[PDB]
C-alpha cells in the first residue's frame, strides 16, 4: 500500500515543479520592466525640461 | 513399569477431548520460526525506509 503512495506523491512533485519555475521567471521580468519604465520616464522628462 | 505407564498415557490421550485446531509438526517449528524472524526484520526495515522517504 505504501509503494503506491510514494509513486503518487512523486507524480505530485514532478507536476508541481514547472509551475513554480514559470512563475518565478515571470515575476523576474515584470519587476525589471517596471523599474526600467520608471527610469525611462524620469530621463525623458528631465531631458525635455532641460531643452525647454 | 515405564511401558505400562506409556501405554496407559496413550489410552488416556486418545480418550481425551479437545476443541478443534490445526497444529504443525513439532520437529520443524524451530527452523520455520527462525525464517519467520528473518522475514520479520527484512519487512520491518523495508517498511521503515519507505515511510521515511
Amino acid at each position: 500500500k505504501k509503494r503506491q503512495r510514494m509513486i503518487e506523491v512523486q507524480d505530485e512533485l514532478l507536476r508541481l515543479e514547472p509551475q513554480l519555475k514559470q512563475l518565478q521567471t515571470k515575476y523576474d521580468e515584470l519587476k525589471e520592466r517596471k523599474s526600467s519604465l520608471r527610469n525611462a520616464a524620469y530621463f525623458l522628462s528631465n531631458l525635455k525640461q532641460l531643452y525647454q | 513399569h515405564l511401558n505400562f505407564l506409556k501405554k496407559r498415557l496413550l489410552q488416556q490421550c486418545e480418550t481425551l477431548k479437545v476443541p478443534p485446531k490445526k497444529m504443525e509438526d513439532l520437529t520443524n517449528v524451530s527452523s520455520l520460526l527462525n525464517m519467520e524472524r528473518a522475514r520479520d526484520k527484512a519487512n520491518e526495515e523495508g517498511l521503515a525506509l519507505l515511510q521515511e522517504e
